[PDB]
């Protein structure tokens, strides 16, 4: 460093990579990559383009999808190459919410589903539901069904004796320990 | 007079070496040699410091040396040369031994057992440099000299255990020089430093030395963390081999503390919490260990705010560690109350300190936990609560925003409520009486197995030192 | 009810009075509370014996 | 200066000739004792440890306060202002 | 002996300036009179220590601060001369007597007594260091056990006298060791009243409560503050630790408390507050909560440290008892109950419920207060597991530690 290692192109290139890890949805990797950068530029070339991916990751950790969508939408103004990771990240906000909504509610009208999933078109909402496997019947969703299916899959796999942990199984453990 | 003082220091060292030499002639062992070796190292660290800069030099000259005596002396020239007590009667001897490195025998070359001796003269030169508290070129010269000597031949089990303790000092002195005054060649030589440490671990695998393996694993974890190469360390920690059999309890303290760092970065706050408590209970209470404890406590407070667990106020007050821990004490009060305004003040007031320990990265993730902890307090306090009332309390935006915070927050289960968006309140799911559910069954099982595991460790350990004493003649 | 001399709870969310005669507490489970306490007693003095070793 | 309960680790471990070097090495690895660096580093000495009575020196027990604001001034204002509403009822 | 605990109280009011103006001025007048009579002038130097540009300072020997509300605490130079005059005369006259008493034979009685009289003078005027040193000789000399316990309470009174809790603490451990060794019932009662006020000064009010009820049954007016002050402390602590059932039986199985009836402003306020809690009508409780702060905690030497703590704890306690007997409440009926308004109440509740130390929830839609306090076996389980988590932990560390060495 300070002898042909640090440049304007470098600041641009690392900014784009941090979005790559985040648009793949690895926050394991993203935060471990951030240390490595702590040692390098973050006050030696201050944050002016690297602030972008870090702000975004934070807003979804508190859980505010408002602040997150806005930050993406104003990066869509800038058609450069940063925008190629912005659309991935707007697809990602939809999926996360669709993971949450199972516990959150049981009924939403269709106008309400649209509102949480950041759709401006009621047709577009119905189209995502096919692909995301949401049963909207008479313009109202049923999260209790979806929850069942996913629970059923988790019961099916071999984990299952000591996942539940049988009344019998407990005492059998105790018994052989005292005699061993 | 002046010869008496260097001669006395030498005679202390000789008895300690001779003890081990006898022990490894019968059959090489690991643990019995080490306990003696650790006692010698303490005496050398104290005599090098307190008694002149030429008491090491007398010894180095006194024994046969490949070229070490001249490399030792070089270091002393720079800080006002020494020449005294290197004439015959400090070089006409090889210092009481029965016949295995005795004066008459070695000079005659009926035997030569420089084997053990060379490794101990290395131990002195590392101690002596950290005593001086100096760095520059002397570090480089220490790195260059000892490493290929030890790599141009395999070591015996005893000699490998001396050379594990030299690697730590090489690494530590290189890293301090970067922190006194950063340089540009320190960076390129770090790749070199990096290469030798991992290559060492393979070398120790073949000798089957338990204590050599553990101490190198501690080094690789530390080296990744200051370089911030966490990615490579995440592969490492899921593919380790650490033994806890012969290791000292300092090594074990360090090992667990390193894990807690990497884990916290990967957004594991539950495994990190278990291991940081492990590291502290191994460590002493002493001011010897003081600085190890401060860094450990800094991380320990941080993990709890990342969970939503919120450290004790007592914990700062019962220790006299208050002023070091002053920035985490202001974070503790901030997250508990729900006050973002209090939080934002703390991270601007103390930014510089946090950024020194490289725990600032971990600290910014706490701006989220104020908001999430704030919603959990409001769901405790009111079973059902309007959206608007949250916005006033935590100084947030629209209710639509607050809805989103909770939808995400209950995916981890932090709030343990659910939102009604046609009834306009948030209704929490807790109404305890889980003793009428089947939950305690699961819990009691786990505690019973935890007890069984402590029983087993009791069995193997209780009889192994008993066995050494009963075999050993003392009748 | 503060006297706990018949049992029961006073309900002002609807304005009724619940009266109970139901079983409450468990004796066997109560005595466990002292037994953990006793085991915690013994180890304080165990550890005074174990600081003669360290 | 002792981490958690002071007596709990003071009895747990004590000095040995054997251990003494390794301990010194641990504190050097982090690089300092990290309680005498901090006054120079900030260029002040404590006044913000004087936040509360218990914070300064532990010569009491814990209250579970953390701002120590008298709550008598607020409870007095509630009392009188409520009466007047009932008086004007 | 007698006048020292009087002055220290009245001086503590001047050290503060949160105390009523007429109380503070009258207090100034009593302490100044006693500077002439008992030489409390060296003690007057200690009050400036506690300030330095903090209020209740108007000193002429030190820095006079007119931004303060105290102005009757003048450290005149008429006082300061009077000190030097009285100080010299008394040392000269007493020395000459004691030298000749020591010379006459008998160490057991005479030489012990002569040195005790040295410690009485330095104790009286508020020099701790010189009382200490001369009374150390008295203890060493062959004397009865009763005399030692007496002198130890006298040294410990000086710690009360400076109102430094630190000095007291050590000395009362010394009596606590020697009271079993004396086997003297006479001064056993004296120990109880000293040690009650020490638990009172620290946050151990479970211990203080037991001691201060015993002080009713036997009081000792030698070196110890007033019977009305000892009655007030018993009431304060009784409310802290004990809820209705226990509290009612305490002040109904306490006839001695009753004969004293409320004969001072501090005593009213706490005594009236007692009635309202255990009678299950907290209508009067909330105005009286203010009065007790005002007239007990702020003026006292041993509760001003806890002034803020007391009101925090008590606010929980009174609410809990109502929530226990009620499966449901309306916020409005509960607001009427204390004599508070609806919104004010939620705030106080919003502090207690997250620490989960009060166990309630509040529907703000329906307006009701639900109580999720378990009154079944679930409660017992909530006790047990946190002890057993600790059990596990304690053994893991002690066991692992001995294997390694």
């Amino acid at each position: 460093n300070h002898k042909l290692s640090e440049s304007d192109k470098k600041s641009k290139l690392i900014s784009l990579y941090l979005l790559n890890l985040l648009s793949q949805n690895n926050t394991t990797k993203f935060h471990s990559e951030l240390q490595y950068l702590d040692k390098h530029i973050k006050n030696l070339e201050d944050d002016s383009l690297l602030s972008y991916p870090i702000k975004l990751d934070r807003w979804l950790m508190e859980g505010s999808y408002q602040k997150a969508w806005d930050l993406l939408q104003s990066g869509s103004q800038n058609i450069s190459e940063f925008d190629s990771f912005t659309d991935i990240l707007k697809s990602a906000i939809r999926d996360e919410i669709a993971k949450n909504t199972e516990l959150s509610y049981d009924f939403l009208p269709l106008s309400n589903i649209k509102a949480l999933l950041f759709f401006n078109n009621e047709k577009e909402t119905e189209k995502f539901a096919l692909e995301r496997n949401w049963p909207i019947v008479n313009s109202k969703v049923y999260f209790n069904n979806q929850s069942k299916e996913k629970a059923d899959y988790e019961d099916e796999m071999m984990h299952e004796e000591d996942q539940k942990t049988n009344i019998i199984e407990k005492a059998m453990d105790y018994a052989i320990s005292i005699e061993n | 007079l002046h010869h008496s003082e260097k001669k006395y220091a030498e005679e202390d060292q000789v008895q300690e070496l001779l003890k081990v030499l006898n022990e490894i002639s019968k059959t090489t062992l690991t643990l019995d040699p080490r306990y003696i070796w650790r006692s010698l190292k303490d005496l050398s660290s104290l005599r090098n410091q307190e008694l002149l800069n030429a008491e090491t030099l007398c010894f180095t000259v006194n024994v046969l040396y490949p070229d070490s005596s001249s490399f030792k002396k070089n270091l002393l020239k720079f800080i006002t040369s020494n020449h005294k007590s290197s004439v015959p009667g400090s070089a006409e001897l090889r210092n009481s031994y029965p016949a295995s490195f005795y004066s008459v025998n070695t000079e005659k070359k009926t035997i030569e057992v420089t084997a053990e001796i060379n490794c101990f003269m290395h131990l002195l030169v590392q101690l002596f440099l950290w005593d001086s508290k100096e760095l520059e070129q002397l570090v480089e010269f220490n790195r260059k000299v000892v490493i290929p000597n030890l790599l141009c031949y395999y070591n015996l089990r005893s000699l490998n255990l001396i050379n594990a303790k030299l690697w730590f000092y090489i690494y530590l002195s290189h890293e301090t020089l970067a922190r006194s005054s950063e340089e540009i060649n320190s960076d390129n030589q770090n790749i070199i430093l990096r290469s030798t440490m991992m290559k060492f671990l393979k070398i120790a695998s073949l000798k089957h030395d338990n204590e050599t393996k553990a101490m190198l694993i501690n080094l690789i974890l530390r080296d990744f963390l200051n370089n911030g190469e966490v990615d490579s360390a995440s592969d490492f920690i899921s593919k380790l081999e650490y033994p806890h059999t012969d290791v000292s309890s300092s090594l074990e303290a360090r090992y667990f503390f390193y894990l807690s760092k990497i884990n916290a970065i990967q957004l594991d706050y539950s495994t990190a919490n278990e291991y940081i408590i492990a590291a502290i209970r191994k460590a002493p209470h002493n001011s010897k260990s003081l600085g190890f404890l401060q860094q450990s406590n800094k991380l320990h407070c941080c993990i709890q705010l990342l969970m939503g667990d919120i450290p004790e106020l007592s914990f700062f007050h019962q220790s006299n560690m208050q002023k070091s821990l002053l920035p985490y004490y202001h974070l503790t009060k901030a997250v508990k109350l729900g006050d973002l305004k209090k939080f934002t003040s703390t991270i601007t007031k103390y930014k510089q300190l946090l950024l020194k320990d490289d725990t600032y990265q971990l600290c910014v993730r706490l701006r989220s936990n104020v908001i999430k902890t704030g919603i959990r307090i409001i769901s405790l306090t009111y079973k059902k609560i309007s959206l608007r009332d949250i916005c006033l309390k935590l100084n947030l935006d629209s209710e639509q925003t607050v809805e989103y915070m909770v939808s995400r927050a209950i995916r981890d289960g932090v709030i343990e409520a659910k939102i009604n968006h046609e009834d306009g309140f948030i209704e929490t799911t807790e109404l305890l009486n889980i003793y009428d559910s089947e939950d305690p069954q699961q819990v009691f099982d786990e505690r019973i197995k935890f007890a069984n595991q402590l029983h087993d460790e009791y069995l193997v350990s209780m009889r192994y030192p008993e066995d050494k004493k009963t075999q050993q003649n003392e009748k | 009810i503060l006297d706990k001399i018949f049992y029961g709870v006073l309900d002002q969310g609807n304005g009724w009075l619940y009266v109970y005669e139901t079983p409450n507490q468990d004796a066997t489970y109560d005595s466990a509370l002292e037994l953990v306490g006793q085991l915690n007693k013994v180890v304080d003095q165990l550890f005074e014996k174990a600081s003669v070793l360290y | 200066m002792s981490t958690d309960v002071a007596a709990a680790q003071a009895q747990s471990k004590i000095d040995l000739t054997k251990k003494k070097n390794e301990e010194i090495n641990k504190k050097s690895l982090e690089e300092d004792d990290e309680f005498e660096d901090f006054p120079i580093d900030t260029w002040a000495n404590g006044e913000t440890i004087k936040s509360n009575a218990v914070t300064q020196t532990n010569i009491w027990e814990e209250n579970w306060d953390d701002v120590e604001v008298d709550d008598d001034f607020t409870n007095e204002l509630k009392a009188e202002l409520d009466r007047y509403k009932r008086e004007n009822q | 002996r007698v006048p020292n605990y009087e002055v220290s109280e009245k001086a503590f009011l001047l050290t503060q300036s949160k105390v009523s103006i007429e109380q503070r001025k009258e207090a100034a007048e009593f302490v100044l009179a006693k500077i002439k009579e008992e030489e409390m002038a060296p003690y007057y130097k200690y009050l400036c220590e506690e300030y330095l540009v903090n209020n209740g300072q108007s000193d002429l020997e030190h820095d006079e601060k007119s931004d303060s509300l105290n102005e009757w605490i003048k450290f005149d130079q008429e006082l300061y001369n009077e000190l030097c005059k009285k100080n010299e005369s008394k040392i000269k006259e007493l020395n000459e007597k004691i030298q000749k008493l020591e010379e006459d034979d008998e160490g057991e009685l005479e030489q012990a007594q002569a040195w005790i009289n040295l410690g009485e003078y330095y104790a009286q005027i508020g020099d701790k260091d010189n009382a200490e040193k001369t009374l150390g000789k008295s203890l060493s000399k062959a004397i009865s056990t009763g005399a030692k316990i007496d002198v130890m309470l006298t040294i410990a009174r000086l710690g009360f006298f400076y109102n430094d809790q630190l000095y007291v603490k050590e000395k009362l451990e010394a009596v606590n060791s020697m009271i079993e060794k004396g086997g003297d019932w006479e001064r056993r009662n004296r120990y109880k009243t000293y040690y009650g006020i020490h638990c009172l000064a620290v946050r151990n009010f479970k211990e203080a409560a037991k001691l201060l009820v015993d002080s009713l049954a036997t009081f000792t007016s030698i070196e110890l503050t007033s019977y009305e002050s000892i009655a007030t402390y018993a009431s304060v602590t009784g409310l802290f630790t004990l809820e209705r059932t226990d509290l009612k039986s305490k002040v109904i199985d306490s006839p001695e408390l009753l004969s004293l009836i409320s004969t001072t402003a501090a005593l009213q306020s706490i005594s009236s507050l007692t009635i309202s809690l255990y009678a299950s009508d907290y209508a009067s409780y909330f105005p009286y909560l203010l009065e007790t702060y005002a007239n007990v905690l702020i003026p006292c030497k041993y509760l001003n440290r806890h002034a803020d703590f007391f009101v925090r704890e008590m606010r929980r306690k009174v609410y809990a008892q109502l929530l226990e007997s009620y499966k449901t409440l309306s916020l409005k009926s509960m607001a009427s109950a204390f004599g508070v308004s609806v919104a004010f109440l939620d705030n106080d509740l919003g502090k207690f419920i997250p620490n989960k130390q009060l166990n309630c929830v509040i529907d703000r839609v329906n307006g009701i207060v639900e109580t999720n306090r378990p009154d079944n076996k679930n409660a017992q389980y909530h006790l047990l597991v946190k002890q057993g988590d600790g059990l596990l932990t304690k053994l893991q560390k002690y066991g692992a530690a001995v294997r390694l060495t």
